[PDB]
């Protein structure tokens, strides 16, 4: 068992085989497919290969009592190997659509196996999201400074894709968008600055209520949010600085070679002004003849 | 359907109410086309030298070519010149051939059963393709005359549509399917309806394509909503790309002539998340608002054709315009000047057919001209539509009544003399040679008549049928129905002679 | 006596693919091999839904290195998930050799023909998807009375015409006299495309966060300099142009590489880099103030 | 301000090259003189 986390990029693959399993297993309509997942591990990005399914019932009047095979899974890894002898052990996807109070008992079972403490990877199988339909959680069992006990509790890790190149062309093979949330054209960025924009706009909105509801539906006061939100405080923009007239006298510098960009764009085009004319010159002759 | 009656409480003669129902009619252009006919048979000899009959792609575009050729009056010269060879083939295309017979022997309504019954069941077990193809060329003779035609085919559907059938009693029940939209086309029975619904539900893999199509061809323009109904959701039922197809094309003959009543439908398949309802939504547009130019109707198929990357989808929005503007088809060679000059196939395909389809009547010099290097790209997808176009588009002028006819006519030959092109190529012009000489040159496509300056059904029919040929041959024939013969039969008012 | 052979196309997953090429890339050059789970429906319509590997063997493409031994291994361990369906072929790794089947393959192949008259063989090279495209083709034997019989045109029926080589000569020389290609596609969800487009989570950070100016002034410094060699360029092939064949004019008076052209180009793809630019900028002052 | 004027000022001109070039064009490419 390390603690050797920081990041959790995921494998195309993995989503997309956790998705076929959860309807393939047929545990679904508020019951969970929870599975096997594969990959390296022991280093800071935790790297997500591949995922396969387990034989799995969910009592969906309790979801703390359920059905694993402990057996099966020394039966998988026999094979994974086979595939790739880099898989190994590292936890267990959920299949969303969040996560649950009821996963730290099944995170119990997933600690005989891995050499890592267990990955929970919540898969979203409606696809939510401003980012990957992702999020990554891990248990980690930490003091609480409030005056309570030892609890495991889990930590976000951030999602994130890197793809071998095998991958990652096959998924611009299969695919055939052109995509406006990723770079481009001018119309194709603009879509992307419009998002950001409002995604900005979603979130911070998101932390007005958040605050609220520690003092209007009770919940606990959480000390590692907070700081968090006070060093945004103290890494804020001010105004009326030194600094912030850079910014003006750096706003001239630019557009001007934009405006010098543009005039010579025109240059170019009053050229072939002149081209067609002589084409149409030509074609005067042409007509008196005939 | 229902005037005559009307007119029978009036109180009539009985001879006006056989001409209502059109049996009288069949049989005074049979008469112009058995005396006029004049065909080539060193033709027939050439393409059976040029492309083999144990080559199964070669055989079906000569059983095709000469059916076309030999159209309207029942002569059996093709089958006794081409005996040996019309059995080497088999699988569908040797159904392609049954079916040819009926195209040949189109009409002839007293003698219909006589030159089809070698082929019928009852003697006939020896292939399963003769066995159901006899049945769907059988279609082709009776096409809008078979009100008794339909209860003896019906009988053969009710026993199949119990059984998931043998691949005997699926091909079988194949060609009586397609037969029997074209026996009871444009009847309005719901007997007919239901009988195929239950084919549909058996989920048979080739018979169940030909059902859905089968259903279409019955039901034209009535706009019933229960039919509607089940066709569109049968398709999510199914992951057969077939039957998917075959009920997303024919949902578009049931809302033929509408226009805005047609609308919710569109709205769910354009909406649709497959690829194949949109392939069908276009042409929901195309029968709909066939014949009228409104502007919003273009609109919506411009748009979808350039927005897309589905190839099989960008085809068919540019074919389904054409229908939209046999209006005015002065215009049609301007707005699809564009899409011939964006090089990708199989816009360029559809972008052919619009031409030929709208401008099937009088030819136009410019035309010719925009299809003419469409016939030298490298894609050969685009050769073969582009002269097929060109065939329907001079169907029967004279080379004295414009000199392109004889020159286009040997370009079709001269691609079929060569060998060193693709098979893809020479098929395309051999289909199209027998298009060009459809009738013997007696017939001509009239989309809208000039009688009454009205459009006509059964054109808008054949040719829809017609542009599937790409994904099944057998839908070729259905062309006849476009072929409507031209010529002033005069009659003598007292007994009819 | 004998089934008929006809156009299929293998429908290989985004969910299959992505397996078969991730492990040939990692154990090329060696070859590495597996069977195909799926199902067959119709008659043109080879489904396979998923793929999985069968031991690394040094024999390369054998029906030494599959068995029926291990396969049943790992069966049983699909069993109990309830994800087993049934076997349509299996596929194999050439180390760099375009797609075609040799003589082992096929008899390899003619051990899975008898089970399945349907059955398929899938050559990758995950060792050519190293391009943009993707190298994957599917072939089937075709029985021994019927190649002499010329029933090759038995086998372009149920298409409309998609045939398009990626190989000759070593694929030309088995497929008129063994075997008969299949054409592969490729099937997505609609959740996959999503997947397969984000390799980037800045899609709702990039209306906050750019490039740093220090690269965007190395990057606009370059163009000025480059637009004024352009320019010298373009003004000599203008010193004539009015003498007919536009091309004749671009040998003599170089303008060849088109430098009209060229200037336009760096004039375009840097007007874009300071659009971006701006928007990233704008979309502070204005959210955050 | 004075920078965003003249940007405008060339999109001006751009424009006006782009009605004029191409209506003698049009004249040109539909009279006959083949």
């Amino acid at each position: 068992m390390s603690l050797q986390h920081e990041k959790v990029t995921i494998a195309p693959l993995v989503l997309l085989s956790a998705l076929d399993h959860y309807e393939r297993t047929q545990t679904k309509e508020n019951k969970r497919c929870v599975g096997v997942i594969l990959g390296d591990a022991n280093s800071s990005t935790i790297r997500v290969t591949n995922s396969f399914a387990l034989p799995f019932e969910e009592d969906e009047k309790n979801s703390d009592v359920w059905f694993l095979d402990h057996n099966y899974i020394e039966n998988m890894n026999e094979m994974c190997k086979k595939i790739n002898a880099k898989e190994k052990l590292i936890g267990w996807y959920h299949s969303g659509p969040k996560l649950r109070a009821s996963d730290l008992k099944i995170n119990e079972l997933f600690k005989k196996y891995t050499q890592n403490n267990p990955l929970l990877l919540i898969v979203d199988v409606k696809q939510q999201g401003v980012g990957l339909p992702t999020d990554a959680y891990v248990a980690i069992e930490q003091v609480k400074d409030d005056g309570t006990s030892t609890e495991k509790t889990f930590l976000h890790l951030p999602c994130t894709i890197e793809a071998e190149e095998a991958e990652e062309i096959g998924v611009e093979h299969l695919l055939r968008d052109v995509r406006d949330q990723a770079a481009g054209g001018l119309s194709i960025r603009l879509t992307n600055q419009l998002k950001s924009l409002k995604g900005l706009q979603s979130k911070l909105k998101d932390v007005v209520e958040y605050l609220d509801k520690v003092i209007n539906k009770e919940l606990p006061i959480n000390h590692t949010i907070l700081g968090k939100l006070q060093d945004v405080f103290n890494l804020l923009p001010n105004l009326g600085t030194p600094d912030d007239d850079e910014i003006d006298v750096e706003n001239h510098d630019r557009i001007n070679i934009s405006n010098n960009l543009q005039k010579a764009l025109t240059v170019k085009t009053n050229d072939e002004l002149m081209v067609i004319y002589i084409s149409n010159l030509v074609r005067s002759i042409i007509a008196f003849d005939d | 359907e229902i005037l005559v009656t009307e007119l029978t409480a009036q109180g009539y003669d009985p001879a006006l109410l056989n001409i209502l129902s059109g049996l009288p009619t069949c049989d005074y252009y049979n008469t112009f086309l058995l005396n006029n006919k004049n065909i080539d048979i060193g033709l027939l000899n050439k393409s059976k030298s040029s492309l083999d009959g144990k080559f199964s792609l070669f055989h079906t575009a000569v059983s095709v070519a000469n059916g076309f050729m030999h159209a309207g009056t029942t002569d059996n010269s093709f089958i006794k010149a081409n005996l040996p060879w019309l059995g080497k083939a088999q699988n569908w295309a040797k159904f392609t051939a049954t079916a040819s017979l009926g195209v040949i022997h189109k009409g002839n309504l007293l003698e219909g059963k006589k030159v089809m019954a070698p082929y019928l069941p009852g003697s006939r077990a020896s292939s399963r393709f003769i066995k159901g193809g006899s049945l769907y060329g059988l279609g082709l003779i009776y096409a809008g005359f078979g009100r008794d035609t339909t209860d003896y085919l019906k009988n053969i559907i009710v026993e199949n549509s119990g059984t998931s059938g043998d691949e005997d009693v699926d091909v079988l029940l194949h060609g009586a399917s397609l037969g029997i939209g074209l026996a009871a086309m444009g009847s309005a029975n719901i007997e007919v309806y239901e009988a195929l619904k239950e084919v549909l539900y058996n989920d048979s893999a080739t018979s169940g394509e030909a059902a859905a199509l089968g259903m279409g061809l019955c039901m034209l323009g009535t706009g019933k909503p229960e039919a509607i109904h089940d066709m569109f959701t049968y398709s999510q039922e199914t992951q057969h790309g077939n039957i998917t197809r075959g009920l997303a094309v024919g949902l578009a003959l049931i809302n033929y002539g509408r226009q805005e009543l047609a609308d919710d439908l569109i709205t769910k398949m354009l909406a649709s998340d497959e690829s194949l309802l949109r392939y069908g939504g276009a042409f929901t547009i195309a029968l709909a608002y066939a014949g009228t130019g409104n502007n919003s109707a273009v609109k919506r198929l411009l748009h979808v054709a350039v927005s897309d990357s589905n190839d099989d989808v960008r085809r068919a929005a540019v074919i389904a315009l054409g229908f939209v503007l046999l209006r005015d088809y002065t215009t049609v060679p301007r707005i699809v000047q564009l899409l011939s000059k964006s090089h990708n196939a199989h816009v360029r395909c559809g972008t052919a057919f619009a031409l030929g389809i709208a401008c099937a009547g009088k030819g136009l010099q410019s035309a010719i001209d925009v299809l003419d290097p469409l016939t030298k790209d490298p894609v050969d997808f685009v050769r073969q539509a582009a002269m097929i176009a060109l065939s329907m588009i001079l169907i029967q002028q004279t080379e004295k009544l414009n000199p392109q006819v004889a020159d286009i006519n040997k370009n079709f030959l001269s691609v079929i003399t060569n060998k060193h092109q693709e098979g893809l190529a020479k098929f395309g012009a051999c289909v199209a040679q027998g298009i060009m000489n459809a009738g013997g040159r007696n017939v001509t496509i009239q989309l809208e008549n000039a009688d009454t300056g009205t459009l006509d059904t059964k054109s808008v029919v054949g040719l829809v049928m017609f542009s599937q040929f790409w994904y099944w041959f057998p839908l070729a024939h259905f062309l006849s129905l476009s072929f409507t013969p031209t010529t002033v039969i005069g009659i003598r008012g007292s007994d009819q002679a | 006596t004998g089934r008929d052979d006809t156009k299929e196309t293998v429908y290989i997953s985004s969910i299959a693919l992505l397996k078969m090429l991730k492990h040939g890339r990692a154990g090329v050059p060696m070859e590495v091999m597996g069977l195909m789970l799926g199902e067959f429906v119709d008659d043109y319509t080879v489904n396979v839904v998923d793929v999985f590997a069968m031991p690394q063997s040094g024999t390369g493409v054998s029906v030494e290195a599959v068995d029926d031994v291990f396969q049943a291994k790992m069966m049983d361990m699909l069993k109990q998930t309830g994800r087993d369906q049934m076997v349509v072929g299996w596929y194999h790794s050439h180390p760099g050799f375009g797609c075609w089947l040799s003589s082992v393959d096929v008899n390899t192949q003619k051990s899975f023909e008898q089970l399945n008259s349907r059955a398929v063989a899938v050559v990758v090279d995950p060792i050519q998807s190293v391009k943009g495209k993707v190298v994957i083709d599917a072939f089937r034997l075709i029985d021994t009375g019927a190649l002499i019989n010329n029933l090759e045109p038995r086998q372009t029926t149920s298409n409309t015409g998609l045939l398009n080589k990626a190989n000759i000569q070593a694929l030309i020389h088995g497929l008129n006299r063994h075997y008969y290609s299949l054409n592969i596609d490729y099937h997505k969800t609609a959740k996959e495309t999503k997947m397969l487009m984000n390799l980037h989570k800045e899609q709702w950070q990039s209306g906050l966060k750019m490039y740093d100016y220090e690269e965007k002034e190395e990057s606009n410094l370059a163009a000025t300099k480059s637009m004024v060699k352009i320019a010298e360029q373009y003004s000599k092939r203008i010193e004539e142009e009015k003498e007919l064949t536009e091309e004749e004019l671009k040998t003599r008076y170089v303008g060849r590489q088109d430098p009209k052209k060229h200037l336009s180009e760096t004039a375009d793809e840097t007007l874009e880099n300071n659009i971006v630019s701006v928007l990233t900028a704008g979309v502070n002052s204005v959210a955050i103030k | 301000q004075v920078f965003d004027e003249r940007i405008k000022f060339a999109n001006q001109l751009h424009d006006e090259y782009l009605v004029s070039m191409r209506y003698p064009e049009d004249k040109k490419t539909q009279q006959n003189e083949k």
